[PDB]
């Protein structure tokens, strides 16, 4: 998200040049019902409420770089030889050891 | 080479001086002292000027910074000139407040020189003080306490006529 | 403080961090710099209070994704606000969120009202209370917002095309320049051009859905886009492709 | 804004600033070797 | 050199400034030491 | 060049100092301080 | 990344065979055939060829 | 103050107050164009 | 066992090889500044400082910085020199500029100027150095 | 054949390719000198400013070491003249110093 509020996909190089986290938003979707005790109860659904964002490990199925052919990879100035595996956070290439 | 001065002054009666006068011969050597008539100014831009002509010398001025013992001391750096230099200054833009020109006897010593003299006010002359005025103005490149002392021994030989301190 | 230099400015130097004379080069001070620094190569009751609107403050701008730096400009705003203390009667979280308003407003990136209110507890009415009253308190102002301003956010959360994007910013700004909207707010003026906008491209967004994103009732829009209609041939950039000729736009 | 006599800053105890030297000894940050202060107690305190 | 009265504080030291010297942080920020900050709250309870 | 060891001055090494002193910091060999009796430390090359 | 001009035991030009190799491999000779062909006698020569990367070819591929 | 943008590869001036951002591509990411000042190798 | 300079683990390498690029190598350093207003009236600000209007200066040359305080690409840098001259408002201005490490002796690569995560201007320079064998 | 004389070297080379490696550790990154160099605050003893002038430590084997060499002048040196050298004025009939 942009200073003025205009979301816009972001590019793991991208991330990586300005210290951002590569995140995906996540979403719930949640039921309240409500029972009054008049005998009459009130189900109202939520949809997709924002609960935060989940850091996402590259080249992965949820990563932008997904399924994109060398030459896209190349287009958006990734190695296509990089494994992906790790995370973006705040721009610093994270790796978790197992 | 930069050098600032040890001068104190005091000032002497007119029945005084004249026993001050064979004092200052007898004490110091020098033959036969030189009266020295000058015509003194002042000039400001803060950067107080002072041009002298003597009645064939050239016009000397010099410059007194501010003060820095038992001594006054501020950086001087005093430069002989040609003639024509109070035009000269004119041209820079220094303006003139006033002019007073100094008449007495100086004698010599060593390294230190003393003058007495009385400051005349010009309109021409007339006597500002009825007293003299004697300083003991030394000139010394890259001043040490050693050669302030020396000042010392020589203003205590002086002190019965005339006490004087710096201001 | 040279002895034999009366007022000399003595150089720093980092090799020993110690001030020397340039003019004899004597060392006044041994290691005295500190280079290592020079160089750069329980709670109170009004601490924890403030403590607890930083927290909300921080919570309401995650809710809308606000920079960090606009989180602590507010946080600075609500301090400066809490101390001086006119506000002192109104809710720490009135303030707060007035205060993110504020900060949005002086960075540039103005949130509307009810964009504020829907992530704040507080109602609009109190939030733009505490806007004026936090606006005297600090004796300072904020640059009247222009329908420029929240076009790139609409823009991307209605999904439209930057082509799309521009036109709506272009007819705007035209229609302000025009007079054709007077007293109009303007989201409901940028609601109307990005409507109007819409229309004429391929991307096509209900007047219902522009007034979900800008917080504008659909009628608010419908008024405005009526003022801008009749010139939206004037307003519409030179070189824009109309998928809807301009003619053949609604009607409304 | 400046040092205060009595204080936690005391000039007394040493020097405050590099550029600036202690009024009990005359010394500059190097020289001084910082002089102790001191605090009476209204009453007697157990050391720990 | 050792009495047991002196063991109870009834005047208690304070460190010269080269002991527990003032740090500069973020400008000109004065960042007092944690023994200022322990000798103010010494000092205020003392004067309470 | 940037270790340096003090040598007092005397009649037998004082030419040699003297020449090292003019080459100064900027060319090695050289030297970096002046010790005066005094113990003041004056820098050669803010110096030259 | 690209082929050096010199070989880095001798000195023999060997920046202006590298296009020439590829041709050769490409007209389907050997390896050792189109060094022959190319004139690297020496084993040092032969090496800069033999164990060349051309990651230049890729580097290209990034936009400007 | 030139600057490139780091998608379209576009110059543009840029002062000290204005935000850093493409004129006309709105990519945020900038890189400064080279010194003109003229730098000597030695082709060691 | 040629002259007994490569005892003990030690290697003798060709000269002639090295001045021919025999495993030559580039050295990419990236320094990473950012200027951040927080605070009441603590703002920190990319640009080139003055001798007289900071309230302290060094004596390194900031010649090199342009007008937003950057140092462009293709200027050789040595020790005691300013890649980013910062500007640190007194609560006049400290100056809160960034220097290189004394050894480092490059050119700078690469300067970007954008918005971190948080929103604040940061600029980061790729000084590059060239290391032959030795 | 020798280089400096070109005569036959008597033992025959065992000469050919193989594949080396240029390790990141470089002596000039990893060079460093201390010289009358800056100090810290509370301490006064060395602290690396500016560059890599932070000294050595003189550890406590390196004491053993210079004790069982008798040295006693040098380890004085080493600990103290090095180190941070210092002086105070103390009273004689007291030793708190004043
Ligand atoms: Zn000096
Ligand atoms: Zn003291
Ligand atoms: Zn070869
Ligand atoms: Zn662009
Ligand atoms: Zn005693």
């Amino acid at each position: 998200w942009e200073r003025d509020g205009a979301p816009s996909p972001m590019m793991p190089n991208e991330a990586r040049l300005r210290n951002l986290t590569y995140s995906a938003p996540l979403y719930v979707d949640i039921t309240k019902t409500v029972i009054k005790e008049g005998e009459e109860q009130l189900q109202t659904q939520h949809q997709k409420t924002f609960i935060g964002k989940i850091p996402i490990m590259l080249r992965s199925t949820y990563c932008l770089l997904n399924g994109l052919t060398d030459r896209d990879l190349c287009e958006l100035n990734e190695c296509p030889l990089d494994p992906g595996g790790y995370f973006i956070i705040n721009g610093s290439e994270k790796v978790l050891i197992a | 080479i930069n050098m600032m001065e040890y001068l104190l002054q005091g000032s002497v009666l007119d029945h005084s001086l004249e026993s001050l006068i064979h004092r200052l011969r007898g004490l110091c050597d020098n033959m036969e002292p030189e009266t020295f008539l000058d015509h003194e100014m002042v000039f400001l831009l803060p950067f107080v000027l002072r041009a002298r002509r003597s009645m064939g010398a050239p016009w000397h001025l010099r410059y007194l910074g501010q003060p820095e013992r038992h001594a006054l001391v501020r950086n001087c750096v005093d430069i002989a000139t040609s003639e024509n230099l109070t035009d000269f200054l004119m041209e820079m833009g220094f303006r003139m407040d006033h002019e007073f020109v100094a008449k007495g006897h100086l004698f010599r010593k060593g390294i230190m020189k003393i003058m007495v003299y009385k400051i005349f006010r010009i309109l021409s002359t007339e006597a500002l003080s009825l007293s003299y005025l004697v300083e003991l103005s030394v000139v010394a490149p890259a001043g040490q306490d050693m050669v302030s002392d020396d000042m010392k021994n020589f203003a205590e030989q002086l002190k019965p006529l005339v006490h004087l301190e710096k201001i | 403080t040279c002895p034999n230099h009366p007022d000399a400015i003595l150089v720093e130097d980092y090799r020993a961090g110690d001030m020397i004379c340039p003019e004899c080069g004597l060392v006044v001070g041994d290691r005295v710099i500190d280079v290592g620094s020079e160089w750069r190569t329980t709670m109170s009751s009004s601490d924890r209070a403030m403590m607890n609107a930083f927290k909300e403050i921080t919570t309401m701008a995650d809710r809308i994704n606000l920079p960090r730096n606009i989180v602590d400009r507010t946080n600075n705003l609500f301090k400066q606000v809490y101390e001086q203390k006119s506000l002192k009667g109104r809710a720490n979280d009135a303030i707060a969120s007035a205060c993110l308003y504020i900060a949005c407003r002086q960075e540039g990136v103005p949130r509307t009202f009810k964009e504020i209110c829907a992530v704040s507890r507080i109602s609009k009415k109190e939030i733009g209370r505490c806007f004026k009253l936090i606006l005297k308190a600090l004796e300072t102002s904020v640059d009247l917002i222009t329908t420029g301003d929240f076009m790139s956010r609409f823009c991307s959360n209605l999904c439209l095309p930057k082509q799309v994007q521009m036109a709506a910013t272009h007819i705007a700004r035209k229609a302000v320049e025009l007079d054709l909207v007077p007293g109009r707010s303007p989201i409901s003026v940028a609601a109307a051009a990005i409507y109007m906008a819409s229309q004429a491209s391929a991307e096509k967004r209900t007047q219902k859905e522009i007034g979900d994103i800008a917080g504008v009732a659909d009628v608010t829009i419908r008024q405005s886009y009526r003022l801008i209609y009749p010139r939206a041939p004037d307003l519409f950039p030179t070189d824009f492709k109309f998928d809807t000729p301009v003619d053949k736009l609604p009607q409304l | 804004g400046r040092p205060k006599l009595g204080g936690l800053m005391d000039p007394r105890q040493g020097v405050i600033e590099r550029t600036g030297r202690c009024q009990t000894c005359a010394g500059n940050m190097t020289e001084c070797p910082g002089h102790f202060g001191h605090i009476e107690l209204a009453k007697p305190v157990f050391h720990v | 050199y050792a009495r047991p009265e002196w063991m109870i504080v009834t005047v208690l030291p304070v460190p010269p400034l080269s002991v527990r010297p003032a740090v500069v942080m973020q400008g000109s920020a004065r960042n007092q030491d944690d023994l200022t900050h322990k000798l103010a709250d010494i000092v205020k309870i003392n004067n309470q | 060049a940037n270790m340096t060891f003090a040598e007092i001055v005397t009649p037998f090494n004082i030419d040699r100092l003297q020449e090292l002193v003019r080459r100064g910091n900027s060319q090695y060999p050289g030297a970096k301080y002046i010790i005066r009796d005094n113990g003041d430390r004056i820098d050669l090359r803010f110096h030259p | 990344m690209i082929i050096p001009v010199r070989c880095f035991t001798c000195g023999k030009i060997v920046g202006n065979k590298w296009e020439a190799y590829l041709g050769l491999l490409q007209a389907e000779y050997t390896e050792g055939d189109a060094l022959d062909a190319l004139g690297l006698k020496r084993y040092c020569c032969r090496r800069m060829l033999l164990a060349h990367v051309d990651l230049i070819e890729k580097l290209l591929n990034y936009a400007p | 103050m030139i600057y490139i943008c780091g998608e379209c590869h576009t110059e543009n001036e840029i002062k000290s107050r204005d935000p850093i951002r493409c004129r006309e591509c709105g990519y945020r990411i900038m890189y400064k164009k080279r010194t003109k000042r003229l730098v000597v190798f030695d082709a060691r | 066992s040629y002259t007994g300079y490569n005892q003990e683990d030690s290697v003798i390498m060709n000269r002639s090889a090295v001045d021919r690029g025999f495993f030559r190598s580039v050295f990419y350093r990236s320094y990473k500044e950012q200027e951040s207003k927080k605070g009441f009236d603590q703002e920190e600000v990319f640009e080139k400082p003055t001798r007289e209007t900071c309230q302290g200066m060094r004596h390194a040359i900031y010649d090199k910085l342009d007008d937003d305080g950057l140092i462009a690409p293709g200027v050789r840098v040595s020790g005691d020199d300013v890649i980013i001259g910062k500007t640190v408002t007194l609560p006049t201005k400290r100056d809160c500029s960034t220097f290189l490490r004394t050894s480092e002796t490059g050119i700078v690569d690469q300067v970007m100027v954008t918005l971190n995560q948080e929103g604040y201007k940061f600029c980061k320079i790729r000084v590059r150095s060239v290391r032959i064998p030795q | 054949y020798n280089g400096f004389t070109g005569r036959k070297i008597t033992s025959q080379i065992f000469i050919g390719p193989t594949y080396y490696q240029r390790l990141k550790h470089m002596v000039d990154d990893k060079i460093h000198s201390r010289a009358r160099g800056p100090i810290q605050i509370l301490n006064r003893q060395p602290m690396e400013g500016r560059s890599r002038d932070g000294g050595l430590r003189f550890g406590e084997m390196e004491r053993d070491c210079q004790i069982a060499h008798g040295a006693a002048q040098f380890l004085r040196e080493r600990l103290f003249e090095a180190s941070d050298p210092y002086q105070v004025h103390v009273c004689n009939l007291c030793g708190i110093m004043a």
